[PDB]
């Protein structure tokens, strides 16, 4: 079966195949894609004579239902091959079933596992968990990442908004940890950079095919009403893809149109939401995601409890075309994580590129080695920061709906080492003549016309003419009119005084 | 002294216990490179007192016969060391097989025998989460003092977690009820930037939105002041309060942050406001030491009303005197507990006998577990159905619908694992030569409040309104972190109200005029 492969050393793999016992939930295609990514990476390493000569690399993969079924896979990985796990003062000489764990896909599962593996210092690499809390290596000594953190995603969003001068935005978050965290983080970033959040709302947690009750429906009605009333036409959504199925259908019910939707990675490249053709009429969709790296030949490969999935293959076959036209974005993180483990093991065995000596691997030594790897995988170097992150590029993608070509066009690229957004290309807007849409609380004042604030938001101000005899030195203060010298006078609407009685 | 030797006792059923008996020496708080054991020699009296409370409860249960007639209840206590690694080490030994040094991996775990019946939970919320996710896979009941985070209410992820302290949501419900009672509709929310304020702010904002109270702004404040940037952000927050024209501030922040805020406010005065306190702040003298605090304006909050345990003091002193006896060694589970001669304790907290609430909560947790077992064995006044050895997942069914007698109080866990317990409402009296807390109401699910004892500073009730409807003659502008409020602008002469739902006062045509607050543009 697909979930197991023997070898000399076994990699543990944790993926969330099913959404929402864990078989009975609906299957998510992205998780199966990532699992196949790991399988392909191990296949390459076993075929290649260079990296681990004569040493078989195996894997053992277990399903994780989001926050469910997190303890049992860890206990299974840590057992001493006879299902017993001894308790000891010191573990330096202990030998677990797996030498490394390719950790879960979400922050809460990652932290749940890390609080366990931190005891054993069994290395955990997570490919898609973005929370910035994971940088605490006193709290999470065994944890590394092949993906940038939420810091860089929010920085990319901020620089995107600054480039197009979107001062006035709406933030929508889910009713759970991820939305709360990212909303507060964006609140931190926005305030110091001259942008203002008009209002924030917590969306209800709705199952996509559940019959929505009256209370939930009127909650959604209220949210869309607030959207319709506000002058802020730019919307940021921090939510799992599952809950947006009802929200966007309500937005369609209210005949709302004309916004720019900024998608966080959790849904920026979801093929399922992308297949809702009716979203085309809402406005422009932009999203933050990891860079595209074309894995050569992975598409051709893509063609004891909780280690099974019946629906996975049948569910994936229909999306195969869309996944093939896409850029293999998050797949690369899993592939690079497997290769990082492989290189670290290659160094730990002290292996020459002829043959390796075979010896017992205590995981803490493999963790020792993983911190030091530095190699070119396809073009990009992958090495770990002192805080455990790998500096992969991020990209801003626009959704396209011509099914014959790439569904997620890249329109900007972000560099985390430079902390800069770069190489912005032609976005095709929803506007009547493709002019850049904007969102500002108030229009730019004229010359000779001071500002006067309306409220808490620095972005909102009245424009008031300086009375005759006073002038507006904008270089000193735009909110105050200065008095002219006794030998000069000023008109109703001019910047500086002139000689007059 | 013979003290650490007292923390384990034999019995037919054994209660596990996690306590802050100490902590690792401070320099040890650095990254692990190799999975060695961790030292924890920094003894603490707080954990000692709590463990003594648990031992007292179990000894009382063994003495009497109102519970578990004719059979013996024991205990086995481990230190958390306030350290996740050591906590996990200790937590695993609870679930290890009977009389064995190992734990086994199985698919469906309702098949298994651990070496303890239930675990009296850890002190801090972080460890409460860490262990609750672990124990509830084994469905071992965990009864926690001192853990109040609302995250642990969820039955889906913490199905076996119980606690003998109210969740923070109850206190925030009391707060919102107070705000409703005084019609303070327009308020500012502040919380410490630690996790406690994070959770509190989220819960308070959601409740306020649900009940129709509009948060002007939602600011995190520094848990401690160390940099000019943190001073900058807190001063920015405080000026943002003034910009909002809010008069009532809900400050759900740990004591250090509030002390910082009020230090600045005393230095440069700000202006008097109504402050609704986190219970953790209201308990402390630290804030009240600040000079001439009456400048601040009224401080209010809700306080938990625990029962007395007077016998506990003499119990602790008796057992310490016994521990000092070298012959009592004939009567290993803690580092350096045995070094603590009585001066270290009698010069300090022993003279204090909020620690009281945790002592009572530990006592009540032990009694709750004992009552649950008493139910599961279906004991008569003199008989029990002991033919089969009980398993932890069997207690879990009985605990959701029992009631247990915590020596005077009758308590029961609600459907999501919390005790129903009431509060006092207290207000700082400043008319006396020194600040004094005085009781002016109670919350037992409804706010039974005594108006005549509210000494407001202006001798009149404060107000903070916002408009949620606007008249015919006034145009709307939205405000609030959730667009909850409006305020209405008088549309001036020469302009008119276009229609009653619009957001723009409209100038009248050049050949025409209009009165003040006009609905029409006239020849
Ligand atoms: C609490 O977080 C969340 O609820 C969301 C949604 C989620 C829940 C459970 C399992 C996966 C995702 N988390 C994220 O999106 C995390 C960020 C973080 O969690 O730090 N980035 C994953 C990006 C690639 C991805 C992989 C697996 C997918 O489905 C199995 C999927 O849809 C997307």
């Amino acid at each position: 079966s697909d979930f197991y492969l023997p070898g000399d050393y076994l990699l543990g793999g944790l993926f969330s195949l099913h959404a929402n016992m864990c078989k009975e939930y609906e299957v998510k295609v992205i998780g199966y894609n990532l699992m196949q990514a790991m399988r392909f990476a191990v296949e390459e390493i076993n075929n290649d004579s260079s990296l681990l000569p004569g040493v078989l690399l195996g894997y053992e993969i277990v399903d994780v239902c989001y926050i469910s079924n997190n303890v049992q896979p860890v206990l299974y990985f840590l057992a001493h091959e006879d299902n017993l796990l001894p308790i000891q003062e010191d573990y330096s000489n202990y030998s677990s079933r797996v030498v490394a764990v390719i950790g879960p896909d979400n922050s809460e599962s990652v932290m749940t596992v890390a609080n366990f593996l931190s005891l054993f210092l069994l290395p955990q690499i997570t490919y898609s968990a973005i929370s910035d809390e994971l940088r605490d290596k006193v709290r999470f000594p065994a944890l590394l990442r092949t993906t940038p953190s939420a810091d860089h995603h929010i920085e990319a969003m901020v620089q995107l908004m600054l480039h197009f001068r979107w001062n006035w935005i709406i933030v929508l978050v889910s009713n759970d940890t991820y939305g709360r965290d990212n909303g507060q983080l964006l609140g931190e970033r926005v305030a110091r950079r001259g942008i203002c959040i008009a209002f924030q709302e917590t969306l209800p947690t709705l199952q996509p095919n559940q019959n929505m009750t009256s209370e939930e429906r009127q909650r959604l009605v209220t949210i869309v009403d607030k959207l319709q009333q506000s002058t802020a036409r730019v919307v940021v959504v921090f939510s799992p893809d599952l809950t947006l199925y009802h929200f966007f259908n309500e937005v369609l019910r209210q005949n709302f149109t004309g916004a720019v939707w900024i998608a966080s990675e959790s849904w920026a490249i979801d093929p399922v939401l992308h297949n809702l053709t009716e979203l085309r009429h809402l406005g422009t969709f932009l999203g933050i995601t990891i860079q595209s790296v074309p894995i050569p030949g992975f598409s051709e490969f893509r063609e004891t409890c909780n280690q099974e999935c019946d629906n996975c293959l049948n569910a994936t076959l229909s999306f195969n075309t869309i996944l093939r036209l896409s850029g293999e974005r998050v797949v690369y993180s899993v592939y690079s994580a497997v290769y990082a483990v492989a290189h670290a093991l290659h160094s730990l065995l002290g292996c020459d590129k002829s043959t390796c000596t075979k010896r017992v691997v205590y995981p803490w030594q493999l963790l020792e080695e993983i911190w030091k790897v530095n190699f070119t995988l396809l073009d990009h170097q992958i090495f770990f920061d002192p805080q455990g992150d790998v500096a992969l590029h991020l990209e801003i993608v626009q959704w396209q709906w011509d099914r014959s070509q790439n569904p997620f066009q890249s329109v900007a690229s972000y560099y985390p080492l430079q902390r800069q957004l770069k190489n912005i290309q032609d976005i095709s807007w929803h506007t009547i003549n493709n002019t850049i849409p904007m969102s500002m609380c108030s229009k730019r004042c004229q010359s000779g016309q001071k500002k006067k604030p309306v409220g808490i938001h620095v972005c909102c101000f009245e424009c008031i003419d300086c009375l005759p005899g006073t002038f507006l030195n904008h270089t000193e203060d735009e909110y105050e009119c200065q008095a002219c010298p006794n030998n000069e006078w000023s008109y109703q609407s001019e910047t500086s005084c002139f000689k007059r009685q | 002294l013979c003290l650490s030797q007292q923390f384990k006792a034999q019995g037919d059923y054994i209660l596990g216990g996690l306590f802050p008996l100490g902590s690792t020496e401070e320099a040890t708080l650095n990254q692990r490179t190799q999975p060695n054991s961790i030292p924890c020699n920094r003894f603490s009296p707080l954990g000692l007192f709590l463990a003594m409370a648990m031992k007292m409860a179990v000894e009382e249960i063994n003495n009497g016969s109102a519970l578990l007639p004719g059979l013996r209840l024991g205990y086995d206590l481990f230190d958390t060391c306030s350290e996740p690694v050591v906590t996990m080490k200790s937590s695993l030994m609870f679930l290890a097989k009977v009389g064995s040094q190992s734990i086994a991996a199985y698919c469906n775990y309702t098949q298994y025998q651990p070496r303890v019946l239930a675990v009296i939970g850890p002190h801090s919320s972080e460890l409460a989460l860490i262990t609750g996710k672990f124990f509830s896979f084994f469905l071992m009941p965990q009864v926690s003092y001192s853990a109040s985070m609302d995250r642990l209410s969820d039955r889906e992820t913490f199905p076996s977690f119980f606690r003998t302290v109210p969740s923070d949501r109850v206190q925030l419900q009391a707060v919102v009820t107070l705000l409703q009672n005084f019609s303070w509709n327009w308020v500012a929310a502040l919380g410490s930037d630690d996790d406690y304020g994070r959770e509190g702010l989220s819960i308070f904002s959601s409740l306020a939105n649900a009940r129709g109270i509009c948060i002007a702004h939602e600011g995190l404040v520094p848990q401690h002041d160390t940099s000019g940037q943190q001073l900058g952000k807190v001063l920015d927050v405080l000026r943002q309060v003034n910009q909002s024209k809010v008069q009532v501030v809900v400050l759900f922040a740990s004591a250090r942050a509030v002390y910082s805020l009020f230090s600045y406010s005393i230095h440069h005065g700000l202006s008097p406001k109504v402050w609704v306190a986190s219970e953790s702040w209201l308990t402390s003298d630290l804030v009240m030491t600040l000079p001439n605090i009456a400048r601040v304006g009224t401080v209010l909050g809700f306080l938990q009303r625990g029962a007395l345990l007077p016998e506990f003091s003499h119990y602790v002193e008796t057992h310490l005197a016994l521990a000092a006896d070298p012959a009592f060694c004939a009567s290993q589970r803690c580092p350096r507990c045995d070094d603590i001669m009585l001066q270290n304790l009698s010069s300090g907290l022993l003279q204090n006998l909020q620690l009281h609430h945790q002592i009572f909560a530990t006592y009540a947790a032990v009694y709750s577990v004992a009552q649950a077992l008493h139910n599961t064995l279906q004991c008569n006044v003199s008989h029990c159905h002991v033919s089969e050895h009980v398993l932890p997942w069997q207690l879990l069914e009985n605990m959701y619908n029992m009631s247990f007698h915590a020596r005077d109080l009758t308590l029961q866990f609600d459907a999501e694992g919390n005790v129903d317990m009431e509060y006092d409402l207290k207000m700082w009296v400043w008319q006396s030569p020194t600040p004094v807390l005085h009781t002016v109401g109670t919350f037992n699910g409804t706010l039974q409040l005594q108006q005549s004892k509210m000494y407001w500073p202006g001798n009149q009730v404060p107000v903070s309104q916002c408009s949620r409807q606007c008249k015919d003659g006034q145009v709307r502008r939205v405000k609030g972190f959730h667009s909850c409020c409006y305020d209405c602008v008088d549309c001036k002469a020469g302009s008119y109200r276009k229609h009653p739902d619009d957001f723009t006062c409209t100038p009248c045509n050049q050949d025409q005029w209009s009165p003040e607050k006009s609905t029409a543009c006239l020849p």
